[PDB]
């Protein structure tokens, strides 16, 4: 492939410099249409920002934490971190979001990676071996009420059981409704006056319950959880302009109040190099 | 070779090798040809 | 029992490794795809499409005058504007190629630079635009400006001019995230001749300018972008 | 003869003539068409008025003055009361519609100013309290009076500003979306052929909107000496190749 | 011995996965099976034989009389009955479909609908079903019913009428969960001329209600059903 | 006009059975052609035929 | 590939793909036409 062709002199009628942008199109104007030039070759295919490369590596996407501990006279053990959920995002850490929000529509299979690691903040003789169990809770599902429900039964949910220090990973077929996920949504769930705006289910992931399978030892022990996130077999529509203010909502694209201004000004004039 | 039964299981895609940037850079109605008079 | 041995690296977690992995949701049947208008395939093919450049980044908050390259009328001689080309920082950092650029490590190809006139229809100017390579430094006035890559733009009917920044390098890669060794010139802007304004007519013209990768445009080594950060997780 | 310059559009039973056009846009290089079975979910027949939906529909004027920040409507809102388009719109289910947009502004060879006229598709718009805070029904579907960019922020309306497109994203960059410029100096019209842009193959025109059209000055408005300082701009929509299917008895909507 | 890697996700079990297994009873020879009528191979077989709905709900306890849809002689324009379409909540919820539904996220598909007529034999009556789609509310009037999908019956000699809610939607699956978005519509039902009694005779007549799934449902993405629970395991 | 002058009218034809426009948005959905004043100074508008019976009377 | 000797220890069974409602549905002795009259 050549990069450049060799191109000489010209003194034409036939300019191809002059050009109309009111018009919409980027003429594809090159080097050689305005100076002279010599052969070169690519020697480059534009592989690695190919759609798929670019949303294939594996990102953070949640970061949870649940504790195993005596649960006598625990009345709520949701809120002692018995047990945690997550419903399934990719927009609450920003690093993914961003790169995501670049197209409009998005469609492709998710694998995740799970890792859990232990901490013990306050003396333990030991460190003990603790499993984890992630359920994957589709909606309309019955939702764990205590760290041992009947539900975490799940007879017909997929449920995955990997130790702590480990790392667990399976892959989620594109679970949408539609065809593609939205990444923005100009719309309502009905017409209603006060309904949420922006935040649709056309999104909807799925979402997720973590608990240790162990009961009690004397010590108390921390686990954090970190979902990771691998775009597979990716397929993107209608780019976008891309994110300039900072984030402040899961779902929404509002920006905070008095932002700093995003564009860096000059230290000297329009003149200055 | 594949391990698994479902499609989600498989590794990622392979280059799409498409690539046409005129549905983004020239999406004009009437066809424009550089080197001729952008309005005629 | 097969005998096998465990390499270095076992169980370890890459997050750009590519492997197979058992689903979740055995025998489970996506949604048929419709079809959707504009699907892009490579951030090549977007960074093609141009996008304004905030030029004059001399205001103290965003506004949309610092998408104005303000021209004077009767000046001669003298200069319109100048910018060093790290097309990773400064006013090109927030235009979609200084946005997608940042994506990644290297950057190689042409740029195309390109000046909208918006001044009434009955006035005229002579601009010449110049491309300092590497190695000198930003010319200080038209004359030094005139010995490098240049273009003197004649102000007409066809209203845009697309200046080229030819690839003019050593080393065939540059640094996205300015860098000395790698860095890749000046380019400025001058009165040709000048701009002159009908009878019933004044003040100040301005140009809007571009800034769009020639098909020529390598980029490579992915990385994480210092364009977006954050301090807690978000929630709904 | 023919000139990218002088176009006529006949639509229905209205036509529109330009003299100094500028080429015209066609969203994503696609030209709108009706929904294809192998594309169909719904199992209703759909009802396609044909031209007595699909002609030109002219919006009120704006005023385009020095201060002026800009103007958006959404689509299909702004034409929810025109016609027949927007009876067959409360009344059925879902529908479904491409548009051919026409925006004008004509000036004289001594003025000089310069729209930007752009589609987005899918415009989420932002609350300008920050937070989560929602943006109201009612304040995203203006109608044909679309939003006037240089109003005041109001409670449970949209943010804006617009060196941030009412989103988080900077003014430069929207010329990634299709657009054409009307630059008082080239041009004095703008027409972009929009087709339907969905991740589902049919929706509801009312709880959805799936473009907004913006028109935007972005060189400021000069008029010559003691001329009147400010031109009118006018907008003229038509839908195109439009469809309902899921008929019944008509929404009721907010507000 | 060959060299290997272990990748994440090693030593994990996942419920939903499919491999081999060491048989614990190596060269055992199970039972020849014999033929017996009614094998099942599909959910979907099963779900479209009709199932009668409690439409009647209005009772305090479980009783046989919320089968029943109560109808009153010389009634005129007035109301029968009406339901919004949440198939896997409220009536619909302790059907078979609905009992089904519910090991399920998402359905699609046509419903099929009907009314047996029960009352004496020399009695007539003219009834109008409406089906109404998303976007407009439960029909508060004949008028306002008879303009979506609608059916008159005549009470006859054949005394059934099956009604189909046509797959009305943008959106190709919806939620079995009760959700806006998604949302399906409502039912209604009402006198298009009015029920009449033979002499000697009186009171209420009743029709009685069936729901089946057309052959059209699609039914996907299994999970747990809120439908049965427990609080200690069960002992012999 | 002078040349250097410009225009953008609207000329709309109301077919029987509603009354005269009385504001363009009235005017604008019936027969109506957006003229732009230009180098080419005529606008031919038709008044197509529209009617019920195939003839009316001149008086 | 089985590498196991005995039927239990395979993976999970493949889809019946069979399909026949009418045992369930329509188990009536003489057929019934969709059109033709239900009692004659």
């Amino acid at each position: 492939t050549v990069a450049s062709i060799s191109s000489g002199p010209k003194h034409t009628q036939k300019v191809p410099i002059l050009t109309a942008n009111e018009t919409g199109a980027t003429m594809p104007v090159l080097p050689s249409d305005s100076i002279e030039t010599r052969t070169t070759y690519m020697h480059f295919n534009g592989s690695e920002t190919d759609v798929e490369c670019f949303l294939g590596r594996a990102a953070c996407v949640h970061v949870t934490e649940i504790q195993n501990k005596d649960a006598t006279g625990i009345d709520n053990h949701r809120e002692a971190k018995l047990f945690n959920d997550w419903k399934i995002n990719l927009s609450s850490l920003v690093q993914l979001r961003k790169k995501l929000e670049l197209f409009t529509y998005v469609r492709f299979d998710s694998e995740y990676t799970i890792l859990a690691t232990a901490s013990q903040p306050d003396s333990a003789n030991y460190s003990s071996n603790l499993v984890v169990q992630a359920m994957y809770v589709p909606p309309g599902a019955p939702n764990p009420k205590e760290w041992d429900d009947y539900t975490w039964q799940s007879a017909s949910n997929p449920s995955v059981f990997f130790k702590v220090g480990d790392t667990s990973r399976f892959s989620v077929p594109y679970v949408g409704l539609a065809s593609a996920y939205n990444c923005f949504y100009d719309g309502y769930s009905h017409d209603d006056a006060e309904t949420q705006y922006g935040i649709t289910v056309l999104n909807h992931m799925g979402g997720m319950a973590f608990r240790i399978v162990n009961e009690h030892d004397e010590h108390k022990t921390l686990v954090k959880i970190r979902v990771y996130h691998r775009a597979k077999h990716v397929e993107a529509w209608i780019p976008r302009a891309p994110r300039a203010l900072p984030y402040t909502s899961i779902g929404r694209t509002n920006y905070p109040k008095n932002t700093e201004p995003v564009i860096k000004k000059r230290k000297g004039d329009i003149k200055s190099y | 070779i594949n391990y698994y039964k479902d499609a989600a299981s498989t590794s990622s895609a392979g280059q799409s090798l498409s690539m046409d940037p005129s549905k983004f850079t020239e999406p004009v109605k009437d066809l424009m040809l550089k080197g001729a008079p952008a309005l005629n | 029992g097969l005998p096998t041995t465990t390499l270095p690296g076992s169980g370890q977690f890459l997050t750009t490794d590519d492997r197979q992995s058992p689903s979740a949701l055995p025998n489970y049947e996506p949604t048929p795809r419709i079809h959707i208008p504009g699907k892009v395939h490579n951030l090549l093919e977007i960074i093609q499409v141009d996008t304004l450049i905030p030029m004059n980044n001399t205001h103290t908050k965003d506004e949309v005058n610092s998408y104005l390259i303000p021209l004077n009328a009767n000046r001669q001689n003298e200069q319109v504007f100048g910018t060093n080309l790290f097309i990773g920082d400064g006013v090109f950092k927030t235009t979609l190629l200084g946005e997608i650029v940042q994506y990644y490590t290297h950057w190689s190809g042409s740029l195309r630079f390109s000046l909208m006139y918006t001044g009434p229809a009955l006035s005229s100017a002579k601009l010449i635009l110049a491309y300092t390579p590497p190695g000198a430094r930003g010319p200080q006035d038209r004359r030094e400006a005139m010995l490098g890559t240049h273009v003197v733009w004649d102000i007409g009917l066809q209203s845009t001019i697309v200046m080229t920044i030819p690839w003019t390098s050593g080393v065939q890669f540059r640094y996205t995230d300015p860098d000395t060794y790698t860095s890749a010139g000046f380019l400025s802007c001058w009165y040709q001749t000048s701009l002159i304004l009908p009878p019933e007519t004044t003040g100040q013209v301005y140009l809007l300018s571009f800034i769009s990768a020639c098909p020529d445009f390598k980029l490579r080594l992915m990385k994480d972008t210092q364009t977006i950060s954050q301090t807690v997780a978000l929630t709904e | 003869g023919y000139s990218d310059r002088v176009q006529q559009i006949t639509l229905g039973n209205s036509t529109i003539t330009t003299q100094e056009a500028a080429n015209a846009v066609v969203c994503y290089a696609e030209w709108p068409e009706y929904l294809p079975d192998v594309d169909a979910s719904d199992v209703n027949k759909t009802s396609k008025p044909d031209t007595s939906v699909c002609r030109f529909y002219t919006l009120d004027s704006k005023t385009w003055t020095t201060g002026s920040k800009g103007w958006c409507w959404k689509l299909p809102d702004a034409l929810k009361d025109m016609g027949v388009f927007g009876q067959n719109m409360f009344f059925h289910s879902l529908g479904r519609s491409g548009y051919t947009v026409h925006v004008q502004c004509n000036a004289t060879k001594f003025h000089s100013g310069c729209l930007l006229v752009v589609v987005i598709p899918e415009h989420q718009l932002a609350s300008h309290e920050g937070g989560n805070v929602s943006v109201k029904y009612t304040f995203t579907h203006p109608g044909e009076r679309g939003i006037d960019l240089s109003s005041a922020n109001e409670v449970g309306g949209p943010v804006k500003d617009v060196l941030y497109n009412m989103n988080g994203t900077l003014l430069g960059n929207l010329l990634i979306f299709p657009h054409q410029f009307i630059n008082l100096r080239t041009n004095n019209t703008a027409t972009i052929v929009i087709p339907y842009i969905n991740s589902v193959p049919i929706d509801s025109m009312t709880r959805h909107n799936n473009v907004s059209l913006m028109v935007i000055p972005i060189a400021p408005l000069t008029v010559p000496t003691g001329a009147t300082p400010s031109l009118p701009i006018t907008v003229t929509i038509a839908p195109m190749c439009t469809e309902f299917s899921g008929i019944r008895s008509k929404s009721i909507v907010p507000q």
